[PDB]
């Protein structure tokens, strides 16, 4: 990784991240089969089987009831709407009785099937059958004459093992109204996700990536419940397709640049913080804090959460003083001392009335910082102290660079009125 | 700073005899006292790490003893292999400090 | 205009080596995956190799694997192909082509902008 | 009881180190060690506000460290203004705030 | 076996600088500290400092801080000691040694394995 | 549903939703009886009963220790404070020893009681008793002479079944520190919720509604732990009274309307987005993005999260260019191209340098969009593509209408300074 | 508690809270030992043990794969970054093979050890050993000749008990990418947290408070997975050090203050709402709702989530109209009627077109409120009604005071343009 | 200047009682913990007692426990120590000191601002 401190605007750009941007969805339609549990009944009263069988039946009936500018908010609302709308669009396609019949009849001869829905989308299909096999081959043999207080205690313990997955899928869909936020191990075993990843219509580059980053795959995806059908429960797991990969991405973090004249502060803060990537020659901004997740160099984002931004917005990283591009800032009379922790260092803003220091666990106070913004590289010190609050810096190594230049808040006068402004273009703050 | 002190400065000895070597700290370093053997022109080799312990490969005739301020290394029946310089090292503090050394020399 | 411009094509003896070099211009080259596609005279297009945007991934056809090596310089916006152990079957026009994918249904790249093509002849 | 040498001495410009030693209930319990200076009849002045850390008005020639059950203060470039008492301080899990026995630096 | 192949000798003027080296092998490089220690002929062993090969974090003795700087390359599994503004008093053998740890924790650590000591000569 | 695209301000209003607004709370004071588990002890050492008994006792001991403008933020906070303040008022009233005695004594003769508390509220009360029955009638008979390696292994398996509910209530209240965010199946079984709904002092309309929408009932409600009282734990579940129903509700969504003046962009975004309803001759706005949840035509909201907004605010939908009402907008020089997915279509803003298309899986590209805002009904296309990001449209069907008119961003000139503004009334953006 | 209503700016300050501010972290490195479960195998096929053993092995191998201005977003972002950056620093100290060996070798002789890590941090270390003991001493003796359908069914039931902790730690770290946001009972038992609190370099004043508030301790902390090292899993729990205690803290809440000028409304809202404390001769503002959890008089905050603010900011409470300090407000033509529920009462704003009332459940309507702001002390009424939405008041008692003064919105004229402004200083709203 | 200034110390007999008052000035006294430290003539510092910022906590040495009582007024910015059952061994200079803690690694207070000291003599 590489980090440039931008002294002109008290911001850092950390470069060298590799994109993994979610372009589409791969569907695995699970069929989980419970079987004729509701046709079984216990006459004996007190019984471990009866308690387990009643809990199994209750879970099945409850599942029958269940069925599905400040750019950060706007980008993540769009991303949430896009994901569920795409998923429901496939779900709507699978709902047809002829289609669930087709899936069920395919999985009647195999544990795995590929189906092309009438929508022309082709989906994987997977049976979960262990509970039906238990219910049909063993429990229905044990429950003779509706007797259930049987001495074969192994049956009751086994029953609580086989049904555990079913109860958890029911619980997760029941709690989440049928649209789970992440793919539980109960929805899709690792033995099934590895199989799904292998079957994806994707290059081996993504295959290597997706098998290594299985948790990131599992967390970017989601589930939709289709319904219950003849003692089988149908649900779909949506897996991410990462069709933009290895392109450049960089993160901007910023802290308040303030300066005093006539004894009074002028401050600016950059508002265009967060993740940027390049996609197909476009530059794309990911203003939502909740989407882009990082593992080493790889940054994982929903493309739906991206806002397209002119490539000239990079001029706010090199010539924010003089670019004609509307670099988005907030400004005012508000000198907030703070530490912006960054991948390879810290932006330390400290201003009148607040003491600011850096130090090491084995050396003590290494330096006392000047008023202003100090970029403390994470090799300079182990810690930063503000107001006696202690901040610990990252251990990760990398190149740190400084693009020297007179802070904008010093170079230009604040506009006399209205001096405080929110998320405005920089030409509107400074005269 | 723990000055380590080591005695005798050399020890004339003969094969089979019971060599015993003393190192004294200047503070209770508990058992945090290694012993090293150095043959001339060679890198040192760890014999004992905690003052009673014994490095996996080294001959069982070496035996460390003592805790706190005073420590010893003993060679239960010296062999012609064993004539060497020896160092204690404390590791209770930084800097790591070493005894001045003692050379076990042929009588 | 967006242009890809191959160079380094020429005559080689069998067993010889050649290094193709395609200059990219008019586009943000570091944003795109880049490929080599070859056409034997009077034959169809054979895909040769692919390099990802930051070179972190590369793939070769079974005829090229081990023999050839794709590389890119994102600062000089240039795509390269080292070819070792050339053969008569390697006589073809080689096109550099900008690869692009809409990963909605699947990840299969189309090739949108294509270079001029440079001709490689391999004969005794 | 945290313990210190009663006095230390050095020529001007020498380096003098004051040791501070404790137990599993104070310095060994993980409680940090602070250091204080007191010229005769004056109130104590804080020299080291934590391990290592110097407040303003304490020249860079003062230094301190903590190392398990013990701690140290070293006055490099010893000067006539340093001829004071010095006390380490920590906290004891049972006895609460514990000062050391104090050291007179003599120049 | 665990081996620390140190650099051979060199000779330098007073006021020059020296970069010693230590190639690690036979051990999981990132997992164990490396200590650098010194032996001036006629004097006892003297501790320079340690480096954590995983994070590259270091400690330097108060008597060498500012003059020394330790470093490692995790790809070459190699360790280096850089020492600036040499003096006649820096005529010594420099050693590379792998740390191992007390059950009290690696703060309490001794030197299991040592390199062939690089003698360095500082003279007019 | 019915959606009007409003070309004057690049916004849609989707109508036809039926309110289900939470006006009050119905309390069920559950008593859960654990019994004399603390008097039981095991001498035998290694035992399954001992492990389950020690887990039961530990859960009881830990539970003994547990005890309880940007209008979006202001509305969500007010609703959060209102709910917990409402519930704690009941808890304070239940918590009296004389009242927990009255509840406990009522539930001796019966598993269900209704109590009028001294605060005048009447609450349901429900006994959970199965664990005490197990502990007293069976386990105490099994643990003779403090023996616990009982060979009748059925006891240990049974014990793990009966105590499961207790452990989950403890876990949920322990993790949440006594105020659970939703009513778990462990707090309240479906049978208990259905019974509570039947008892709820409400019309048969809400009864049918609440039984069908049991998950929406279960998610709008919450629980509070009252405490532990010897061998028993007292907790209250709070169920939503839906006292405003079937009134008109509508959702506004908007995307950036921009226009090019001297080659520079002027933009506006409507910021009054989100849900609106008519309540009792007033229109009420629900800016809290987390509250209003939709099922079909029914929109489910907390009335406490509502902000009363003048009936004239509908003029920001009818005639935003001419209304004297202060229509809240943000404006500036910030042409963000994006897709605002909406119930019956999408708003698609695309501007200079961004390509924008619509397509269908079988047709391919149906059309390439003009710069500006296009309302794409979800019948015009399956998808919208921006920058090669593919957005998928809804499949739900309903009337789509266009209220034509020249965009405000075109028909009025932007104010020369300050041109960028946030949450301002529209007369402040355009001269 | 004491609450002053501030009629000059429709705000309350509730005083009398005692700080409990998280200054630092204390680490317990847990070693959980699974043993040679992967060296066990079952030949018999169908078996309870095989089902449990295969589940135990899958959990171990999946764990092998897992490895780790608007001041509110600013401060709470900084606190989130600071916490994980501090924890990962310690994790990287632990991660070394030499150090995990030192930890593991210490825990051979004892279930608890203290380690001074090579980076100088001093951590507790704890062995979780019950599962390895089961696996080695009993299960390995039971699985003779790889038989697993043994009739000693107590083995299988026991196995599903001993592994339960391990499975939950795996599940929690799997779901949370190795950084669990709160310390589960599976990570750290109460018997272990009490031991850690007892073994933590803090005064008995904190010790008593931490043992009383164990749930607040447990939720302010977090866990990091270090990794899996053969037959054992290493993870660390971070506990909060509360090094600032018993200092004064207060909460500001505010509601829209409006006045009618030319028959048209001018409004202001104070934006500096939320928690404030004194630390070491400085005042620190905690601008986000996700940190300062409160129990009784004790307010619990992350010090990293604080923004230092001048002591003169108290003048925005005591006489905001005269102070030259830039009191942060939003102003405009936007008369939102609402109830700001507060510890000892409610700020009720009601303005033209909205009806506002207070009542008691027995009295009925106590009063109908004037247009304006009213502070209803929580003894004046049980409820406030707005628009027929009923808000419940808190029962908690305290001192209530009124700092009388003519509202700023009335005493100063609104600025002619731009009248609507967000997060501006007050001198910019009013002439 | 930030100043602590002790008062009320003097001469008392064994079994006597005395009340020290330390006026705090120049700092936000309600924010800080406050301690009394004593120095027997020719001896070292003994910690006497501590009071927390809002008086919610107090602790004493085993010599002072039960005998002494520490209290504060945050409005008059004054720290008080009642001493009962004084003894010859209580003859010392008593210093009020402002207590401050970093709290990162541990909670042990340093004393940053120290008062002037008041002498207390306990003799018949
Ligand atoms: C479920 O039914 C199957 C088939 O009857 C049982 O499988 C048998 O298990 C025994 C061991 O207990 C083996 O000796 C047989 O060879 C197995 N037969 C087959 C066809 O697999 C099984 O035990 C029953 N119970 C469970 C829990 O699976
Ligand atoms: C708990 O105790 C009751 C009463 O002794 C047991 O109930 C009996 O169960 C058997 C079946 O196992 C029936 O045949 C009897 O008619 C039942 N008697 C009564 C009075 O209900 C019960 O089995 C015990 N265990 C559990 C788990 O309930
Ligand atoms: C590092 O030092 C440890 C001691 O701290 C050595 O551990 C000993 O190893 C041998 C052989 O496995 C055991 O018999 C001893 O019981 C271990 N000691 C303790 C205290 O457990 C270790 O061998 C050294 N080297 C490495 C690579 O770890
Ligand atoms: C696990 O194995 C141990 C060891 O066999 C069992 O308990 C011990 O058994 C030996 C005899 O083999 C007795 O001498 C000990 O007194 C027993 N210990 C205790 C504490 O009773 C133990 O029962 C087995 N099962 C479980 C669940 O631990």
């Amino acid at each position: 990784l590489k980090e440039s401190y931008l002294e002109e605007s008290c911001s850092t750009i950390t470069e060298g991240y590799l994109s993994v941007l979610r372009t589409g969805w791969y569907t695995n339609v699970f069929t989980l089969e419970v079987g004729d549990v509701e046709n079984l009944t216990c006459a004996d009263g007190p019984s471990l089987i009866k308690t387990e069988l009643d809990l199994t039946k209750s879970a099945l009936r409850e599942l029958r009831t269940v069925s599905a500018f400040v750019l950060g908010a706007i980008a993540c609302g769009v991303a949430t709407a896009a994901a569920v709308t795409a998923g429901v669009a496939i779900a709507k396609c699978i709902r047809l009785e002829s289609e669930v019949t087709a899936i069920k009849n395919c999985l009647k001869k195999t544990n795995e099937c590929v189906s092309t829905l009438g929508c022309g989308v082709r989906v994987l299909a997977t049976a979960v059958r262990e509970l039906k096999d238990f219910v049909s081959k063993n429990l229905t043999r044990a429950i003779n004459k509706n007797k259930c207080d049987i001495p074969d205690l192994k049956m009751a313990v086994s029953f609580s093992q086989f049904n555990r997955r079913f109860l958890n899928v029911v619980r997760q869909f029941s709690d989440n109204a049928g649209i789970t936020p992440a793919i539980s191990k109960d929805l899709m075993t690792d033995a099934e996700l590895a199989r799904a990843i292998s079957n994806m219509p994707t290059s081996a580059g993504q295959i290597k990536l997706m098998l290594e980053n299985r948790a990131m795959v599992r967390r970017k995806g989601f589930g939709i419940l289709i319904g219950v059908y003849g003692s089988s429960v149908i649900y779909m797991v949506q897996l991410p397709i990462f069709g933009v990969i290895d392109t450049p991405c960089w993160i901007v973090k910023a802290a308040p640049s303030c300066s005093e004249k006539k004894g009074n502060y002028a401050c600016l803060l950059r508002e265009d913080q967060g993740w940027y990537c390049q996609n197909a020659g476009s530059t794309v901004y990911y203003p939502c804090e909740k989407d882009c997740e990082t593992r080493g160099d790889h940054v994982f984002c929903d493309t739906a959460a991206g806002i397209n931004v002119a490539e000239q917005s990079k001029e706010c990283n090199i010539n924010i003083s003089t670019t004609n591009y509307p670099c988005k800032v907030s400004c005012g009379r508000h000198p907030i001392s703070m530490v912006a922790l960054s991948p390879l260092g810290a932006l330390v803003a400290c201003y009148k009335g607040v003491s600011c220091s850096i130090g090491s666990n084995r050396v003590g106070i290494i330096k006392q910082l000047n008023k202003g913004c100090s970029y403390i590289t994470n090799q300079d010190a182990d810690t930063v102290t503000i107001d006696n609050t202690v901040y610990q810096l990252s251990k990760v190594e990398g190149e740190q660079h400084v693009i020297k230049g007179r802070p904008v808040s010093s170079s230009f006068d604040p506009v006399k009125f209205p001096q405080d402004q929110f998320n405005v273009a920089l030409d509107q703050c400074f005269e | 700073d723990i000055q380590m002190t080591q005695s005798p400065s050399t020890l004339s000895a003969s094969v089979g005899d019971r060599v015993t070597i003393t190192c004294r700290a200047s503070q209770s370093i508990n058992t945090w006292l290694a012993w090293y053997q150095q043959k001339p022109g060679k890198a040192p080799k760890l014999l004992i790490y905690e003052a009673s312990s014994l490095e996996r490969g080294v001959p069982s005739r070496f035996s460390g003893s003592g805790s706190g301020t005073g420590f010893t290394l003993t060679i239960s029946s010296l062999q012609p292999d064993d004539f060497a310089t020896y160092f204690c090292q404390q590791y209770n503090t930084y800097p790591r400090t070493f005894g001045q050394g003692t050379k076990v020399e042929i009588k | 205009e967006v242009q890809l411009v191959e160079s380094g094509g020429g005559l080689v003896k069998p067993g010889g080596s050649l290094r193709l070099s395609c200059a990219a211009s008019g586009f943000t080259f570091s944003s795109y995956s880049m490929n080599w596609v070859r056409q034997a005279p009077g034959k169809g297009l054979e895909w040769v190799s692919s390099i990802s945007a930051s070179s972190s991934y590369s793939d070769y056809a079974d005829s090229a694997k081990g023999r050839f090596t794709i590389s890119r310089d994102n600062a000089k916006t240039s795509l390269f192909l080292q070819m070792n152990s050339l053969r008569a079957e390697d006589t073809a026009i080689y096109f550099c082509a900008r690869a692009r994918a809409t990963g909605y249904s699947s990840i299969t790249p189309y090739f949108d902008i294509w270079g001029q093509g440079t001709l490689v002849t391999v004969s005794s | 009881v945290v313990t210190q040498p009663p006095s230390v001495s050095g020529a001007p410009g020498q380096r003098v180190t004051i040791s501070c030693t404790g137990s599993s209930s104070n310095i060994g319990a993980g409680y940090d060690v602070h250091w204080y200076q007191q010229l005769p009849g004056t109130a104590p002045k804080l020299l080291i506000y934590d391990n290592n850390n110097r407040p303003s008005g304490v020249p860079d020639r003062f230094s301190a460290s903590k190392s398990g059950t013990s701690a140290s203060l070293a006055i490099t470039g010893l000067q006539a203004e340093d001829e004071a008492d010095y006390y380490c301080q920590s906290y004891d899990r049972s006895l609460s705030g514990v000062f050391g026995t104090g050291t007179k630096v003599t120049v | 076996q665990v081996r620390l192949e140190q650099s051979g000798a060199d000779v330098k003027k007073p006021g020059a600088s020296v970069r010693v080296s230590c190639k690690a092998s036979g051990y999981t490089f990132n997992g164990y500290y490396i200590h650098w220690v010194r032996q001036a002929p006629g004097q006892g062993l003297e501790w320079m400092g340690w480096i954590n090969p995983y994070t590259g974090e270091t400690n330097y003795a108060q008597t060498f801080r500012g003059r020394v700087t330790l470093t490692r390359d995790t790809s070459l599994k190699t360790l280096h000691l850089d020492l600036i503004s040499l003096r006649s008093g820096d005529t010594a053998i420099y050693y590379c040694a792998r740390g191992n740890c007390s059950i009290s924790g690696c703060y309490y650590s001794w030197l299991d394995h040592w390199g062939q000591g690089t003698l360095v000569t500082v003279s007019s």
